[PDB]
DNA sequence: GAAGCGGCGCACGAAAAACGCGAAAGCGTTTCACGATAAATGCGAAAAC
């Protein structure tokens, strides 16, 4: 696990990621990791199963020689690699086809039940608690800080191993109060629709999204616009009237 | 409620995370002994042996996170003044005259002397005043209320106008800053047309449209759009041309309506004229200085065919290696347009103000200005057969010396008719009796 | 040729979360007493060989 135990280049993303530590995060979810294959003072026996069908190595069968990416299989060109989509679909497919195959010979299984079956089953006799928003957005990536307009939007420059895009994303939080710089938490997969903004202190403002067609953007073109005509004259009278007053003089 | 705790967690410094974080594995590695029933005296030893930390915190702290569900030990671990014056700070700076703020709290503490008001410190102040509002900036100035399937070649175009910064000598002899059209293909960002006159008005978009459906065609689904988010007026062929409804043409054509500076005003040899956004520029210079409108317009041309055939456009279309020219030409013949028919663009030549038509049959246009001055007098047997009073007359400048086209003040199409400075004189007598008289008047 | 307004950085002081020392109470397991009861041993006598 060498290779996977060690983050890539900050830059692997174009735009630069802030450099952090991850095995503080896992303690702090609750959980007890172990870098060896058993649990000390536990009779649980070992991580790893003796069945290699049983393992990772037993999804080569429905991934890597399904048959829609047999051209690009190279085993144990320019023209077959698969596309992304492809692979990941079927990567998807294999993952949820590993788990629903029946006659899993395992004790939980007894030869009959498919892993899905069992989990099923004795999850429903565990005890777990749901995570809270701070918890699941802490194990984001963060992105170094980038500046916020006066409107309120701030931009990432997408690349890398990323599909190239210069992505802008926007919220009224931003503009509404004091900000001049903010750090972006991001999940790679979602760069394309929500982030979360934080201060650089590390305290959570707001998320932001990233922004017959023109005529339906037209209606939320004009009803976001009478919202804030609207909100203009709320936050008017009760800082005016009496003080407009008093002025005249 | 773990929320407020979390919450507090996330509004922690980086800092203060980390602390949480060194905090932590000594506090479940404490736990384990403990379980084994180890003494909390060796337990406390060990730990305060291992990690440098006091005996008696680890202690204190384990028993404080002890209530507290193991996943959330880590968020476990991390103006009084008078109203009066406050009111009138902010009823001051919220005034179009937007006054200093350090002077506007000077003229507060003077206000605040007479009424006897406490006051707060400036940074306090300005710093609430942040606090405000985005919306309260623009509540005193009004501003941020101004501000708020497949695409083929020539399926749509947009309509811009521009006013030239440039001091232009025109054919009628008077110096002018020229207004022209321009019809512009909205996918490879192509100019495909324009027309330049003396000032805004209706007929250089029209024009400018008749040159772009000659020379380009009609498509098939056209869609048209000039952002408004009549012109007419006199006679510069000595007859007034003219109040319509140029819709009404835009959609007869199949089409569906909807609601350079560098290369021309900038150009080395305008020069003289283009006076560039000076805010102090000297008057006296520029009589001589105007340029000739076939200088102009060549260089407009010119300045046209540049910007078009300008490579390392960068736009989807062009992928930052092809011009605007390049991405049309491929585009457009993938396209399906048909060519106008005479009749359509005949029907598009310009339309004189309604004309008397006598019991004869006949009427009259004064013909003048740019073209050679004569009195045109037109004829037909169904203007004197059916009912007319008034007739609205179309014409090809070029061919008002034979034959016209007669339409009702509605639009309804009658028959043609063939054929069977003057007021400037009293626009410069009237200029000078002005200009003698304000002079007069100002001493 | 001149000056002011804005914006930002540095220090003081004070209140609110904190830290180290304890301290007792909550509380569990152990405590000692105290006393009473049996039962285990003491003695002698009477019957037994």
């Amino acid at each position: 696990a060498n290779k996977w135990l060690t983050g890539g280049a900050p830059n692997r993303y174009r735009f630069k990621v802030k450099e952090d530590d991850p095995k503080g995060l896992f303690l702090l979810m609750g959980a007890k990791m172990h870098w060896t294959s058993v649990v000390a003072g536990k009779g649980w026996g070992q991580a790893k199963p003796v069945e290699r069908a049983f393992g990772v190595g037993g999804l080569e069968e429905y991934v890597d020689k399904h048959p829609a990416l047999a051209g690009a299989y190279t085993g144990p060109y320019g023209d077959r690699a698969v596309d992304a989509e492809l692979f990941l679909k079927t990567l998807a497919e294999g993952v949820a086809m590993f788990n629903a195959r029946t006659g899993r010979e395992t004790e939980m299984c007894g030869g009959k039940l498919s892993f899905d079956d069992v989990f099923e089953r004795e999850y429903a006799r565990t005890i777990v608690r749901k995570p809270t928003e701070e918890q699941k957005r802490m194990l984001l990536l963060p992105a170094e800080a980038v500046n916020v307009s006066r409107k309120g939007e701030f931009t990432l420059k997408v690349g890398g191993s990323l599909k190239g895009a210069k992505n802008v994303y926007y919220n009224l939080a931003l503009m509404l109060a004091g900000v001049k710089k903010v750090v972006v938490r991001f999940d790679p997969q979602q760069l394309h629709s929500t982030v979360y903004c934080y201060t650089l202190d590390g305290r959570f403002i707001c998320e932001a999204e990233c922004l017959a067609a023109a005529g339906r953007e037209y209606r939320r073109r004009q009803k976001q616009l009478k919202s804030a005509t609207k909100a203009a004259i709320k936050a008017q009278k009760q800082m005016d009237a009496l003080e407009v007053a008093e002025l005249l003089p | 409620d773990r929320e407020a705790l979390w919450s507090k967690w996330d509004n922690a410094s980086d800092s203060q995370r980390r602390l949480a974080e060194k905090w932590l594995p000594a506090v479940q590695a404490a736990d384990e002994m403990l379980n084994q029933g180890i003494s909390t005296k060796t337990a406390f030893a060990t730990v305060a042996g291992h990690y440098q930390v006091s005996a008696s915190t680890l202690r204190d702290k384990y028993y404080q996170v002890q209530k507290f569900a193991k996943p959330d030990w880590a968020a476990a671990l991390v103006s009084e003044f008078d109203e009066d014056a406050w009111q009138f700070l902010i009823a001051d700076y919220l005034r179009p005259e937007k006054p200093a703020f350090r002077k506007c709290y000077e003229r507060l503490e003077l206000a605040a002397r007479e009424h006897g008001w406490s006051i707060p410190s400036r940074a306090t102040a300005f710093r609430r005043i942040q606090q405000l509002d985005e919306a309260m900036v623009v509540a005193c100035r009004e501003g941020e209320h101004a501000l708020m399937e497949h695409l083929d070649a020539m399926q749509w175009i947009n309509g811009d106008g521009y006013l030239h910064n440039v001091f232009v000598r025109w054919f009628n002899g008077d110096v002018i800053r020229p207004k022209t059209w321009f019809w512009q293909d909205v996918k490879t960002r192509k100019i495909l047309g324009w027309r330049c006159d003396v000032s805004e008005n209706i007929d250089s978009i029209r024009l400018s449209f008749m040159d772009v459906v000659t020379r380009y065609g009609i498509p098939e689904d056209f869609h048209i759009t000039i952002d408004n988010t009549t012109g007419g007026a006199p006679n510069r062929y000595r007859f007034k041309v003219k109040e319509d409804d140029p819709k009404g043409l835009f959609l007869l054509m199949g089409a569906k309506m909807h609601w350079l500076e560098e290369y021309v005003d900038k150009h080395p040899a305008l020069a003289g004229a283009y006076t560039g956004p000076n805010p102090q520029a000297k008057p006296d210079n520029y009589g001589d200085r105007a340029v000739d409108a076939e200088l102009f317009l060549k260089t407009l041309a010119e300045g046209v065919a540049m910007f078009n055939a300008r490579t390392g456009r960068e736009t989807e279309m062009c992928g930052g290696k092809l011009s605007f020219d390049d991405v049309f030409e491929r585009e457009y013949a993938r396209t399906i347009v048909r060519k106008p028919t005479e009749e359509q663009k005949r029907m598009l030549l310009l339309p004189a103000e309604a004309v008397n038509v006598s019991r004869k049959g006949e009427f009259t246009l004064k013909v003048g200005g740019s073209l050679k001055g004569a009195k045109n007098v037109y004829y037909n047997l169904a203007l004197m057969l059916a009912g007319v009073k008034k007739v609205v007359v179309r014409f090809d400048p070029q061919q008002l010396h034979s034959t016209v086209y007669c339409y009702t003040l509605d639009g309804r199409f009658i028959c043609e008719a063939e054929c069977l400075r003057e007021y400037r004189r009293r626009q410069k007598q009237l200029k000078s009796a002005t200009k003698a008289a304000i002079k007069a008047q100002k001493q």
